[PDB]
């Protein structure tokens, strides 16, 4: 699984868990579920969409 | 402390199909008994928690978060008048929404005792592309001790049976459609 990406400011809301990213399917992940998504799920919810 | 996500497949091609064959019981009825449900659920102790994600052919859309009530009803209107669907995407992707809710129970789970619970009802085929991610899903849910519960409303899912008896959770094969809600109180009431 690869890694992600973040900057604070440009362009919250994430797609995950809609609570205020990936270099493939650029969706906007926080921190909380950037954690998940690599140390537990090991598959990107954009990534199954 | 306990948790519900309700996880409706909201799968328009089953359910649009079930409106032409005209039978009583269409998407309406099922988001009704959902909002009993989950009402039943927040009323039971004023610690508990919803959730509600309806699955979609393309995405997975939180419908929540009585104003609750409200909120879902708008939030489906929006999602079955605006959409888009692509010939090609045409089974629902129950492993995108599982995701999704495992990702929101892990920060309400970093909140806090929570004991988890996911309940899916489906109705329509479930995608079979989807074995390398919703295997995943599954092991997701087990790590985390949620259960996954399913009450299948026509199609039979052996994913969905697979992953309920990994996970610990229940399967129910409801046959007539007006007796849902009373089986829904019953059984998947936490
Ligand atoms: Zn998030
Ligand atoms: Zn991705």
């Amino acid at each position: 699984l690869d890694a992600f990406q973040e900057i604070p400011l440009e362009e919250r809301f994430c797609y995950g868990c809609q609570g205020e990213v990936c270099a493939v399917c650029q969706n906007v992940f926080c921190v909380d579920c950037d954690v998940f998504v690599h140390d537990s799920l090991h598959s990107c919810p954009g990534c199954i969409h | 402390l306990n948790l519900l996500v309700i996880v409706v497949d909201a799968n328009p091609i089953w359910w649009g199909k079930q409106a032409l064959k005209e039978s009583q019981f269409t998407l309406s009825k099922c988001i009704d008994a959902v909002m009993v449900l989950g009402n039943s659920h927040l009323f039971m102790n004023r610690s508990n928690k919803l959730a509600v994600i309806a699955s979609h052919i393309q995405e997975s859309r939180f419908l929540y978060p009585t104003s609750a009530n409200e909120v879902i009803v708008e939030e489906i209107k929006d999602l079955m008048t605006k959409s888009d669907i692509k010939g090609q995407h045409t089974e629902t992707l129950l492993a995108g929404s599982l995701a999704k809710a495992l990702c929101y129970i892990h920060r309400m789970n970093k909140e806090v005792e929570m004991k988890s619970r996911i309940l899916v009802i489906k109705a329509a085929e479930d995608s079979a592309l989807q074995y390398m991610n919703f295997m995943n899903v599954i092991f997701a849910a087990q790590k985390q001790n949620i259960l996954i519960d399913a009450c299948v409303l026509d199609s039979d899912s052996g994913l969905l049976q697979q992953a309920c008896d990994i996970t610990g959770g229940l399967y129910l094969k409801v046959p007539q459609m007006p007796s849902l809600l009373q089986y829904l109180l019953w059984v998947f009431l936490p």
